[PDB]
RNA sequence: GGGG
DNA sequence: TATAATGGGAGTCTGATGCAGG
DNA sequence: CCTGCATCAGAGCCCAAAA
């Protein structure tokens, strides 16, 4: 069909990279693909340099190199291997005593490779790296919320690489310095840098009060070398202050350029804002063996000067997208690697002390074991490194853009309040003011905005178009939020002709606040409407008529989508699904122009112009982290003639080449019968008939066979006690054959274990005595199914030790592995969504025969609830629905672009188009209007909807132009009493499958120490009846009820068997016993030595061990 | 959770697998008193696949 | 109601040479419409062998007495140079909608 | 500073399996198989000693660590009692012993007696020949004899009351 | 990080 | 069981209450 | 006598919780 765009707005540049803030940031870390001598001095490169040369003795770094993986992508995955690169550093050895110079290159370990698509390979699954937001480096000037006159000024540097300082103005008038929360006067530190009262007075002195109160003779008594001295007594108490101990406490506190790291970032932002120039990252140097300042006159200077109130000096705002800075990939892994560099440098260094101070090599020098430790440790248990979200191409897509406030050098959760959460006004164009979790973390998590890309300082970027005059040029620039605030810039939407602003008067922007102003007066312009919003969001339809609640839920549950194996694009699009599936990597494309040699379901062949008959192997039913198919599929045919970037397969959700969520389906908006109460949602059964939300989805199943001190695990076919019915989809080996369907309580994988000392009890023996069968040695551990499992068996890795390639962990013989399939049809319980935050479960699926139709015969698909709209102010949706009836009849899919689209008017010229065809096709197949078209018409005019005295098709038009038709119930036949607005709808699966969340348990696995039932469906736990929960049965008063939960229910073990036997009997219940945590608790306040006595009302102890504690 | 606007206010559905996995002693005792297994533990036996 | 293909275990396979998934075979394979001329005949079953570069379609099955295929130009499966496909389709009489996991033929 | 005490010389040995494999990983530029340190280590060993030693080297982990960036989840949380029997066991042991004497009176008492003797209910008396000299009521080959018919009776007794059958697991 |  | 070796390395915000201090 | 000032103990529920 037709594709009709709507929108006057030319994006002058498309969309970045989407996936560019992972690829480029580790791409920048490791500078795999540069040749050593023309590395720049940042990442891995970086981290060497500032760790070498390491003294006693000196170890020198030359180089270093990374090899290639050992093992390809695909291969890791299986395997349960790490995707990685060996890593060698070429080091040469020298004798500061001697001359001895020894050099060779000393392995250090694997580095982990990024794939194309920006993610990791870390033991067999795929990973995310999210970026950090966290304060930039720097100084910071605020004002002391006690005294409301005086400021405190804050060097804070980069996290982990040095103390946070305060410069609080002390009530007695002298200038205070705060390090490690401890507090001094600052004058002391000044005279340590050689500072005499002449050049703080003559530099300063400007504000009388204020220099006067720094001034402290006691401290000038002293040459700089006594005010060392006294100083360290202060900050470090009974440690004796040699001079050379003092300077290497202060050096590598404030000069040294290993322990004191200000930022790249911090070096501009203290460079541009007090204006001064520093020569390296440190707020001092060490020169001439003395001290010489950098930072702290002029950080001092500054102060002075906006305490009296000179022109050119403010308060910062912390919050400013100029002053907050991104942590990316690289510099994340690079500071662990950092680390990890340092505690390597610390064997070095005690090794040079030890053993012979002649015969070490680099080689035996330098032992790895700590820098692979860090590594591992960031990409295997950081939080920051997440579990990848590939639910469908757009949820691994959204996850790389994203943004934390939390982890290691950030917020806590008990830690953070509002001004962090707030949305600043810098957030335009850079941050998603959208897309964040509902709940305690919204405003912490946040999603980079589409057309924002992150500088080499770490600051967000957004691009904006120069005006010159009132001509709006071509040229486009990325500006930070410190640059933007300078310029005036105007609205995308602004009129235009030709290059032209076109409006007498435009809507601009000053530093964030809306303001009109003249064509003259415009220095920049917004590039699009797109440039403000996430990607998600940006997927919205008619965002401009959503609110902003609503639409947060459109964008997050886009993620949420499951592919479906009928997946289709929606009618009304933004015109960016294009893009992501291009970016997101899911599909697949022409290397250049040529010819398709060869389609398959397993291959693509294509012949290009170079000859070259270059193969694309296809993905195909692949299961990802979160259990929904990952599968491609042909889209060409043999000899089919294409060009460089055409589409070859189609990715999971996606239709060609454009995101496919969901389904189109033919929606009725009206109550139905209580089915539709509180946004629950009625469906069709036609929809499963067609196998429309239909999705596959495949759960993995892992079993080991080990040694024990018994004797071997085995996996086997022959497992005692069970008879021929139990084992017929079993191969050979014991292992379930691959094509079998599989149900709950079936064997997968059989296994037996060898028998404990409860070698069987006497009570078995004379059991097994009468059937005259020898107790087996070992006993059936069978790996089966649980509850309300089961599928297809697809597929079956088995692992052994003593095969080639595999080594398991230790006392492991073998791993089999069992990857289970299902096709899901929709059923009730299943949850639905749209884009614009309509989300309800799937309460009734009627026949066809009862779902309301037009007059023509065809049933509606989906019955929504029109309560669910006014408090929801989600008007897309409605919008949405109108614009998709034309199309339903016009044959026709739409692109309208957020907040430059398709408008009321433009709609209805398509609605009227689409009558013709309900209705002129009825006129002319001789049918004129009906008997109950018309009974509806007389209520409709009732009603304004018609205009009282025209023909019956002039009335049905006029209420086809309001999105509105008439229905017939089929239950009846009889019409809805009004026309009621239907049309066609985007509607999406989401990842809630009541198949999945459905458990009960009777009884069941206990803890350990408190002998409760565990959590949790996998573990076929309990549900925790907590502290809220015994309130309400307390409120009510129901004691015996309440009693159960805690006795029988529970932890009570004489009670709890005992109830069991006597349900199976036809017996009640019995009066409950003590419950185990009770006597838990007894006993451990007797290891805190508390004598805790339960007593009768005699003041007698009673025993309520039974005498099995007391001698 | 679904609607159940056919129920009376005193009602619930409860699906059957639930029920019979919460039950499962009550059902077990049931299963011997009418006849669907000759005892208790052959009954369980038979609820398991 | 069900298809067996030579080779092919369950329906989530893929068949080399064809360009179709099995998922989308038995998804064309739910379209045909098969008449029954004698009123006491319950249950058939059609059978389709191909090779070649051919798009097979719903005629290609080998034609069996008073059974008429109402729509022989429907598509089934588009193979390449080397595809092969011999499959059996079982076709029966019965009433309403009855989904694959009631009754498990 | 373990946790499961290891003696003096083993903990030397483990140590050098340690320092060899680090040896062989900055030769190799890789980790060593098993076989790869069991050469580098001499005669004596072979790939199965390397890999039994390993597993003695594991160190225990915390029932308290945690699960999960919310702090609020324990792995021993996810760890079953397999000790104390499920109220399903413990309710079948019960009905064992009800349906276990309940058989053995329904031939005679005296050739349960003789019997139950031979074996014991809360007890575990299995000799085999000589203890069986004293008090059953008979000499001595003859308690094997009713050991026999009684298991024998046992035998035809069971098939009609073939409850018993499902106690086999 | 995700559901209400 | 024996050259001599002699002092360490490292990280929010609220309200209530019991304490050395103009 | 009274007031700064620190040290301490608080910060919602249930479910997945992908180790
Ligand atoms: N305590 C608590 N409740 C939650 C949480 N998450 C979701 N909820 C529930 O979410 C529900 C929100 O329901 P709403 O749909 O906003 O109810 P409403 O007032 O009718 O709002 P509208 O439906 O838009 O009219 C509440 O009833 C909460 O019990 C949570 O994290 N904590």
């Amino acid at each position: 069909m037709e594709i009709k765009r709507f929108g006057r707005i030319r994006e002058v540049i498309p969309l970045p990279p989407l996936t560019e803030i992972q690829v480029e940031s580790y791409r920048r870390a490791l500078q795999a693909d540069v040749p050593p001598e023309k590395r720049e001095n940042v990442g891995i490169q970086a981290a060497f340099r500032e760790t070498f040369p390491i003294e006693e003795l000196v170890l020198d770094f030359l180089e270093y190199r990374l090899g290639e993986p050992p093992f390809p992508q695909d291969e890791c995955r299986e395997k349960d291997l790490t995707y990685q690169a060996p890593l060698y550093a070429r080091l040469q050895l020298i004798h500061k005593d001697t001359g001895l110079i020894k050099e060779d290159e000393v392995f250090l370990g694997h580095i982990p490779l990024m794939t194309e698509d920006g993610s990791f390979i870390i033991n067999g699954a795929d990973r995310v790296i999210v970026s950090q937001i966290h304060r930039s480096p720097g100084v910071y000037f605020t004002p002391d919320p006690a005294r409301p006159g005086r400021y405190i000024a804050s060097i804070i540097p980069l996290p982990k690489r040095g103390p946070w300082i305060d410069l609080e103005v002390e009530p007695n008038g002298v200038v205070s310095m705060k390090v490690n929360k401890r507090k001094f006067p600052l004058v002391l530190l000044l005279r340590v840098l050689g500072y005499d009262q002449e050049t703080l007075a003559r530099e300063l002195g400007a504000y009388g009060e204020l220099v006067q109160g720094l001034m402290d003779e006691s401290v000038f008594a002293m040459r700089p070398e006594e005010a060392l001295i006294r100083l360290f007594t202060l900050l470090r108490p009974g440690d004796p202050p040699k001079r050379d101990k003092a300077v290497a406490y202060v050096y590598g506190l404030i000069a040294d350029p290993r322990r004191y790291d200000l930022g790249e970032a911090g070096r501009y932002k203290a460079e541009e804002k007090l204006g001064i120039r520093l020569s390296g990252r440190t707020l001092a140097r060490f020169e001439d063996g003395e001290f010489k300042d950098e930072v702290f006159l002029p950080t001092l200077r500054y102060l002075f000067a906006l305490t009296a109130g000179v022109p050119g000096h403010e308060v910062d705002d912390i919050d400013h997208l100029g002053n907050r800075r991104i942590r990316t990939v690289g510099e994340l892994m690079t500071d662990q690697f950092r680390v990890g560099l340092a505690r390597l440098a610390r064997g070095v260094r005690e090794r040079m002390l030890m053993g012979s101070e002649d015969s070490l090599t680099p080689a035996k020098l330098v032992n790895s074991r700590p820098l692979e430790a860090a590594i591992r440790e960031f990409f295997s248990r950081s939080q920051l490194s997440q579990f990848k979200d590939e639910t469908n191409p757009l949820s691994s897509l959204r996850h790389k853009r994203r943004i934390s406030a939390l982890g290691p050098g950030g917020l806590t959760r008990e830690r953070a309040g509002f001004d962090v959460r707030d949305v600043h006004r810098t957030h335009y164009g850079r941050i998603c003011p959208v897309e964040t979790p509902e709940g305690a973390n919204i405003g912490l998590i946040t999603s980079l905005a589409a057309y924002a890309r992150v500088d080499e300082l770490g600051f967000i970027r957004t691009p904006y178009r120069r005006v010159v005059g009132g001509v709006v040029t071509d040229e486009v620039v990325y500006m930070t939020a410190t640059e933007e605030d300078r310029y005036t810039i105007a609205q995308a939407n602004t009129p235009l002709e030709g290059n032209r602003i076109a409006a007498e008067r435009v809507v601009a922007r000053r530093k964030g606040e809306p303001v009109i102003v003249s064509p003259e007066e415009v220095e920049f312009m917004d590039v699009s409407p797109k440039q403000v919003f996430s990607v998600n969001t940006n997927l919205i339809p008619f965002l401009e008529h959503d609110d902003a609640n609503r639409a947060l839920m459109g964008s997050n549950m886009q993620t949420q989508a499951v592919p479906l194996i009928r997946a289709q694009a929606p009618v009304v699009m933004t015109g960016l699904e294009e893009r992501v599936v291009r970016d997101s990597l899911a599909a697949l494309y022409a290397e250049e122009d040529g010819e398709v040699a060869k389609v398959d379901g397993n291959r693509i062949v294509v012949r290009y112009e170079d000859g070259r008959l270059v193969e694309y192997p296809l993905r195909r039913f692949y299961r990802s982290n979160q259990g929904t198919a990952l599968d491609q599929r042909p889209r060409v045919v043999v000899g089919q003639r294409v060009r460089k970037g055409d589409l070859l397969a189609d990715g999971p959700a996606s239709e060609n080449g454009f995101l496919a969520l969901g389904q189109n389906v033919l929606v009725a908006i009206m109550p139905f019968d209580g089915y539709n109460f509180e946004d629950a949602i009625v469906i069709s059964e036609e929809l499963l008939k067609r196998d429309f939300y239909t999705s596959i989805h495949i759960e993995r199943y892992e079993i080991e066979a080990r040694d024990t001190k018994l004797g071997p695990e085995r996996i086997t076919r022959d497992i005692p006690h069970l008879s021929e019915a139990a084992l017929r989809d079993l191969d050979e080996e014991g292992v379930v054959r691959i094509g079998a369907e599989v149900k709950p309580g079936d064997i997968l994988v059989g296994r037996t274990s060898f028998k404990g000392e409860s070698e069987p009890t006497p009570e078995e023996r004379l059991l097994r005595s009468i059937f005259g069968e020898k107790a087996r040695d070992v006993k059936d551990t069978s790996l089966r199914v649980p509850p309300g499992e089961g599928g297809i068996v697809v597929r079956t890795v088995r692992l052994r030790r003593g095969d080639p390639g595999v080594e398991l962990k230790p006392g492991v013989r073998e791993v089999v592995r069992v990857y289970v399939a299902q096709k899901r049809k929709l059923q009730v319980g299943d949850k639905l969504a749209n884009r614009h935050g309509n989300k309800g479960v799937v309460a009734k699926i009627l026949p066809v025969e009862d779902m309301p139709h037009l007059p023509d015969g065809t049933p509606v698909d989906v019955i929504l609830n029109p309560l669910g709209v006014p408090s929801r102010m989600n008007l897309g949706q409605i919008l949405e629905t109108h614009l998709g009836l034309a199309g339903y009849f016009l044959g026709q899919r739409y692109i309208s672009p957020i907040f430059d689209g398709a408008k009321e008017p433009e709609i209805k010229e398509l609605l009227a188009q689409a009558f013709e065809v309900y209705f002129g096709k009825r006129k002319g197949e001789g049918f004129g209007v009906d008997k109950r078209e018309v009974e509806v018409l007389r209520r409709a005019e009732k009603l304004g909807l018609v205009t009282p005295g025209k023909t019956p098709e002039e009335q049905l038009k006029e209420l086809f132009l309001q999105g509105k038709v008439v229905l017939y119930d089929g239950r009846t036949g009889e019409p809805i009493e009004g026309p009621i607005v239907v049309g066609q709808m985007f509607i999406m699966k989401l990842y809630h499958m009541v198949e999945d969340k459905m458990h009960a348990r009777s009884t069941g696995p206990y803890s350990l120490i408190t002998q409760q039932p565990l959590g949790g469906k996998a573990q076929f736990g309990g549900q925790r009846f907590g502290e809220m929960e015994v309130w309400a049965l307390e409120a009510y008063g129901a004691a015996h009820t309440l009693q159960e939960m805690l006795t029988l229910k529970s932890d009570d073990i004489e009670g709890r068997n005992a109830a069991y036997e006597a349900i199976i009997k036809g017996e009640d219940v019995p009066e409950p016993s003590v419950p185990e945590s009770f006597r838990v608790l007894v006993k451990e306040l007797q290891a805190l030595a508390l004598d805790v006595q339960t007593l009768d009302e005699k003041d007698n102890p009673v025993d309520i061990f039974e005498g099995l504690a007391s001698k | 959770i679904v609607v159940g606007p056919q129920l009376k206010l005193h009602q619930c559905g409860l699906p059957k697998r639930m029920a019979l996995e919460l039950f499962k002693p009550f059902l077990l005792k049931k299963m011997e008193e009418k006849g669907i297994a000759p005892n208790v533990k052959a009954a369980r036996r038979m609820l398991e696949r | 109601t069900s298809v067996y293909i030579e080779d092919v275990l369950h329906e989530f396979s893929t068949i080399p040479g064809v360009k179709e998934d099995v998922v989308e075979i038995i998804l064309n394979l739910k379209e045909l419409v098969v008449r029954f001329l004698n009123p006491s005949l319950q249950t058939v079953t059609l059978l389709l062998k191909a090779e070649g570069p051919k798009e097979v379609k719903a005629r290609d099955f080998l034609p069996v007495a008073d059974v008429e295929i109402m729509n022989p130009d429907l598509h089934i499966a588009t193979l390449e140079e080397g595809g092969r496909l011999n499959m059996e389709v079982r076709v029966d009489r019965g009433v309403g909608y009855v989904p694959a996991e009631k009754h498990g033929i | 500073a373990r946790t499961i005490r290891i003696p003096v010389h083993m903990v030397e040995t483990i140590n050098k399996l340690s320092r060899t494999a680090r040896q062989l990983q900055q030769e190799l530029g890789r980790e060593p198989t098993y076989e790869e340190i069991a050469e580098a280590m001499g005669p004596g060993w072979d790939a199965k000693r390397v890999e039994e030693t390993l597993k003695i080297a594991q160190e225990p982990v915390s029932l308290e660590t945690p699960i999960g960036d919310e702090k609020d989840s324990f792995y021993g949380d996810f760890i079953p009692d397999e000790h104390l029997p499920s109220p399903v066991d413990a309710a079948t042991q019960s009905l064992l012993s009800e349906e276990l004497e309940k058989a053995l009176s329904k031939l005679s008492e005296r050739e349960a007696m003789v019997l139950k003797l031979r074996k014991g209910l809360i007890d575990g008396r299995e000799h085999t020949l000589e203890e069986v000299g004293a008090f059953f009521g008979v000499t001595r080959e003859r308690i094997r004899q009713i050991e026999n018919k009684a298991l024998r009776k046992l035998k035809y007794h069971e098939s009609r009351t073939r409850k018993l059958r499902d106690f086999l697991d």
